[PDB]
């Protein structure tokens, strides 16, 4: 089972080894445990390159794990402005809603990545989604008193 | 109660400590040299609160320089008052904790505390009669905050009769965007709350919207930030090192500031607030009592005030500041709880800081510090959902219920703010 | 005679200590080295002034006077003062470390290294009276010193002294010039551990007294330096039965008999008159009737309530000065008549007087003017019970929400302790009513 060590390539970040594990068979799209696949475990530890070359070989790019995240949410989460533009390129849900309730722009929003905040309003994220609690991108901004986060889903 | 043993460890604990040095001992009259060349009486009376007197006149700082990473030892030294400091309390370690607090609280930095506490007792031994232990760090860290955390619990252990007092500084993402910070804060909030008398908010955030907004700095660096930092540790340790009417030490600050053993986290402030290079007394009050002025970025309006001191420095007429004190309280009324009486409390010091020649340091214990709580938490309730980076922990020895625990402790907390926040005398 | 010694505790009451064993000195002709001229017995005396100053071989007049402070500071400032040279050096006791405004810390764990050695040294003094009376005691009530090491020196010399009275003078807390946000906690414990162990305490409110120095003295600020010269003036005036010839008050048994008809119920309310300005040299001399009518002002209080609101159960009047005992007469006569002045229908409708003829002594430097006369009213009125309603309340604020309490259990001392102080003022203040408020 090649898929075992395709997961734990994608996350150490071994370019040469994800395309040796590739082309040999390796299920690009297998699941851990939790749920996660390559392209979750590439997204979540900003290995740009792990992530282009899986999506241009048949990963699932809105794959969920147990949780409900997809690989743009802990992305986004995580903060990686490059891989959540790569992931939106290939056919990312932007308002996707994993089991708490959140949308991607909410974990952009709660870890200040404003960048990444600016992205996804100009990629379609709604602003009106609300968590689990009833807060969107916006409820959240007042709430812990940011402005310059406010400022910008204002406009 | 005369002795104070003054600790800085991590990178940003010994920033802000070695700026602590720089500024008091202008203040002092205590040149890079350690000699003495002011002109006031002054300035030796409680000079012996922070500092040793050796032979030919030399005054060297009771501090103790502590870090795993061996550069931070260098950029201390290359500093103006960097070799005032007594070579035999450095203690530096080799290997970092790369924003790991785990590494800083069990592996690294627990290999390491054992240099420290030596030093600690060399220092302690020399005391004629201490009143406790002082810190400054950071909270969303390895060093600061993990080995910081372990180092506050083992003095408490060998010195429990003794009060503890950190200058701590809050994690932010406008100034760090680093995704462990979060577990580091509320790790090392969680220590702060069982195992510190009184602790001092200095929030990244707030700091960073005074400099970026109030002072009109498009891109702050960790000079503009610490320029703050660095004047509100004058203002709070203002009576600790002048006479003044009170004999005000570290216990006298804990018993009429901590109505609750928990809620010992306070808010700093300071006015006029000013940047770095480049006032009547109803304007000190006034500003002080200002959200702008908070390091800590929670507004004061949504909480009220447990207790507060206030103290001002220059030259101005005490019974001026007695009825703008008062006035105060009369149109704020409603921002201080009715249940505690006479909870605002002044003092008036002749020596002004730098540059400036009025000055207003204000110490809230505010029920308004829950937003700071809630904001961290947030921020890692989001993170630590989602498991993210969580085994950069565990492999160092640490278990997941430790992450649930911290996390239980301060959300507690910030319920604990808000219960007293509506509590009413009827 | 019989012997006097006084005992000074904390900050307050080493501060108030020094200034009036400076005005002691004056009033009684002794020189800040110890010398006496006129008393013409050296080495000895039966004099009236030996209840408060013993003698030594080479005339030298000593206090009879015990300094204590947990903290050096305050002691430091007299043992290099002035009057160094005056008191026993061996009798002025510092330690290094105080209460922190903590009633726990100066009863239990500090207060304990120190309370024997504290004794001892009352007890060498106490080796040299011939006859002792009892012991002065000045102290903080809001103090961490002035409370919790009062109470357990009091409870101390009450298995000592067994047949020896006790009387206090107690600085009552005023937000105004206050140190601690504690100081209600302090001043309800000390009043209940001490209660049984005094024979009669005088209270002073700082708010009282801080209120005469701005309007009769025109200070706009007043410091402690201020307050704590016209506290010993009064002072003075409280004490004189005991240290001069008199006819009332001769003895400190005779406090008791004429001020504290129920024991639990000693606290007199002490009113003085006339305090004028330094800055006024030529004021006009006030009357016998203006300055006895105004015993009766409440501005002139040196505690803050109404005895228009409450019953007199003894009135004495102490006068100073050039007063014709006629003249206290027709004053008085008045005051029965024209003036509401309820006593008790259990207790005997008078006014005792006292009369020593010599005017009152100014320190130099001082705040007050000169004067021809001037009257110390002490009485015993239900009216001070306000005093204690408006402290009981305070309490009561903080003490629902067991605000502070860890700070005291945390030093040794027990959380219920709490509840039987406070019962034990709600049982005061209950019979302060029964006697009829
Ligand atoms: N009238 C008067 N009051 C004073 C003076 N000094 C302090 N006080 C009052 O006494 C109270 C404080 O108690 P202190 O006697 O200073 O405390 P302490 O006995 O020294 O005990 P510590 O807590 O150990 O310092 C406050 O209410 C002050 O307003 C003074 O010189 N004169
Ligand atoms: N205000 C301030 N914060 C700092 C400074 N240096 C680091 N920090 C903050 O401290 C946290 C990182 O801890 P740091 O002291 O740098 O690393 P440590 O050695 O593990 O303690 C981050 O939140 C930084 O933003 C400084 O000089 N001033
Ligand atoms: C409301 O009740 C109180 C609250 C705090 C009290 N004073 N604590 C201090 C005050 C200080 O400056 C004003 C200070 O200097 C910065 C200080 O250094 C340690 C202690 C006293 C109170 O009675
Ligand atoms: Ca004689
Ligand atoms: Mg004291």
């Amino acid at each position: 089972d090649l898929g075992k060590k395709l997961l734990e390539a994608a996350r150490a970040g071994q370019d040469d080894e994800v395309r040796i594990l590739m082309a040999n068979g390796a299920d690009v799209n297998a699941t851990d445990a939790s749920g996660l696949t390559p392209l979750h475990l590439a997204a979540t530890y900003g290995h740009l390159e792990i992530v282009e070359v899986l999506l241009k070989h048949g990963a699932d790019v809105n794959a969920i794990d147990i949780m409900g995240s997809t690989p743009l949410h802990l992305a986004a989460l995580i903060g990686h402005l490059e891989i959540v533009e790569v992931l939106l390129k290939h056919g990312a849900d932007v308002n996707a809603v994993d089991t708490w309730g959140d949308t991607p722009l909410h974990l952009a929003a709660i870890m200040g990545h404003l960048e990444i905040v600016e992205v996804l309003l100009k990629h379609g994220a709604d602003v009106n989604a609300q968590d689990k609690f009833g807060k969107t991108a916006f409820d959240i901004s007042i709430d812990n008193g940011n402005e310059d986060l406010a400022e910008i889903l204002q406009k | 109660m005369r002795e104070i043993v003054h600790i800085q460890a991590g990178q940003c604990g010994n920033q802000i400590g070695a700026k602590f040095w720089e500024v008091i001992s202008d203040e002092h009259g205590i040149d890079p040299t350690g000699s003495y060349h002011g002109d006031s009486d002054l300035q030796l009376e409680r000079i012996n609160v922070y500092y040793n007197e050796a032979t030919g006149n030399k005054y060297v700082p009771r501090a103790i320089l502590v870090d795993l990473e061996p550069g931070t030892m260098d950029s201390v030294r290359s500093g103006p008052f960097g070799q005032i400091f007594r070579p035999d309390n450095f203690v530096f370690g080799q290997s970092g904790a790369g924003n790991n607090w785990a590494k800083g609280h069990y592996t690294e930095g627990a290999e390491l505390v054992d240099s420290v506490l030596d030093v600690v007792r060399k220092e302690s031994e020399s005391c004629d009669c201490l009143q406790g232990f002082q810190l400054t760090h950071s909270l969303g860290g390895g060093t600061g905050s993990g080995m910081g955390t372990l180092l506050i619990s083992k003095i408490r252990e060998e010195y429990p009769d003794r009060i503890m007092n950190t200058f701590s500084v809050m994690p932010s993402p406008k100034v760090s965007d680093t995704v462990v910070e979060p577990y580091n804060a509320t790790l090392s909030v969680h220590q702060l709350v069982e195992n510190t008398d009184e602790t001092y908010c200095i929030d990244n955030e707030a700091l960073y919207d005074i400099c970026f907004r109030t002072l009109k700095l498009t891109t702050p660096t960790y000079g503009d930030l610490n320029h703050l930092v660095s004047a509100t540790m004058s203002g709070v340790t203002t009576c600790l090192r002048f006479p003044g009417q009170l004999n005000a030490d570290l216990r006298k600050l804990a018993v009429n500031m901590v109505p609750f053993p928990r809620l010992h986290f306070f808010m700093p402030g300071f006015a006029p607030l000013t940047s770095r290079g480049s006032l009547t007394v109803p304007e000190l009050t006034q500003q002080m009592f200002d959200s702008k002025n908070m390091m800590a970025a929670c507004d004061p309006r949504h909480g009220r005030y447990l207790t507060v001191a206030a103290i001002f420095r220059g030259r101005m007429s005490m019974k001026e500041v007695d009825e703008q004190m008062l006035n105060v309280q009369n149109k704020n009324s409603s921002y201080f709880v009715e249940w505690i009486p006479n909870n605002v409390k002044t003092a008036v010091c002749d020596i002004p800081p730098r540059g400036l020649k009025m000055s207003a340091t204000f110490i809230g214990n505010s029920t308004a510090i829950q937003e700071l709580f809630k904001r961290i938490s947030e921020q890692f309730t989001a993170m630590f959902r989602r498991k993210a980076f969580l085994h950069w922990y565990t492999g160092e020895g640490m278990d997941e219920m430790e992450f649930t625990e911290a996390e239980s402790n301060m959300n507690d907390l910030v319920s604990e703010y808000q219960q007293y926040q509506d509590a009413t005398a009827d | 005679m019989r012997e006097c010694i006084s005992i000074h505790v904390g900050q307050a009451g080493v501060q108030i200590g020094n200034a009036c064993w400076e005005l002691y000195c004056l009033e009684h002709g002794i020189q800040p080295d110890g010398q006496m001229p006129s008393d013409k017995t050296i080495g000895g005396g039966d004099d009236s002034f030996n209840t408060f100053f013993s003698e030594t071989g080479a005339g030298k007049h000593v206090p009879r006077a015990v300094f204590v402070d947990l903290e050096p500071t305050v002691i430091d400032e007299v043992r290099t003062g002035t009057y160094r040279q005056l008191f026993h050096p061996e009798q002025l006791i510092t330690g290094k470390e105080d209460a922190a405004n903590n009633y726990a810390r100066g009863h239990y764990t500090i207060g304990k290294e120190i309370i024997d050695l504290v004794l001892d040294r009352i007890r060498k003094l106490a080796d040299q009276c011939t006859g002792l009376q009892g012991f002065l005691v000045f102290h903080s009530f809001g103090g961490g010193t002035g409370s919790g090491f009062t109470s357990l020196l009091m409870e101390r010399l009450s298995v000592d002294y067994g047949k020896k009275s006790k009387l206090e003078f107690s600085i009552y807390p005023a937000p105004q010039v206050s140190t601690a946000v504690v100081e209600p906690y302090n001043s309800i414990l000390t009043t209940h551990t001490t209660l049984e162990h005094s024979d009669c305490a005088f209270m002073v409110d700082n708010e009282a007294i801080y209120d005469i120095c701005r309007r009769n003295l025109d200070i706009e600020r007043p410091t402690y330096t201020n307050l704590n010269r016209l506290i010993s003036q009064i002072v003075s005036s409280i004490t004189a039965s005991l240290r001069f010839d008199g006819a009332l008050n001769v003895d400190l048994t005779e406090f008791q008999t004429n001020l504290v008809p129920y024991p639990r119920i000693h606290f007199p309310l002490a009113t003085y008159a006339p305090v004028i300005s330094a800055e006024k040299a030529y004021h006009e001399q006030l009357s016998v009737a203006e300055i006895t009518n105004a015993c009766f002002e409440p501005a002139n209080q040196m505690v803050k309530c109404d005895p228009r609101h409450g019953k007199y159960m003894a009135c004495c009047l102490l006068y100073r000065g050039d007063v014709v005992p006629k003249d206290v007469n027709a004053a008085i006569a008045t005051i029965k008549t024209k003036r509401s002045i309820q006593f008790v229908d259990w207790c005997p409708t008078g006014f005792k007087v006292g009369i020593n003829y010599q005017p009152p002594t100014v320190v130099p430097g001082g705040d007050l003017a000169k004067v021809q006369r001037a009257v110390c009213m002490l009485s015993n009125t239900t009216a001070i019970a306000e005093a204690w309603a408006r402290l009981d309340h305070k309490f009561d604020l903080m003490y629902a929400k067991r605000a502070f309490v860890h700070w005291y259990v945390g030093e040794g001392m027990e959380e219920g302790e709490f509840s039987e102080a406070r019962e034990d003022m709600a049982a005061l203040e209950k019979d302060y009513e029964e006697v009829g408020v």
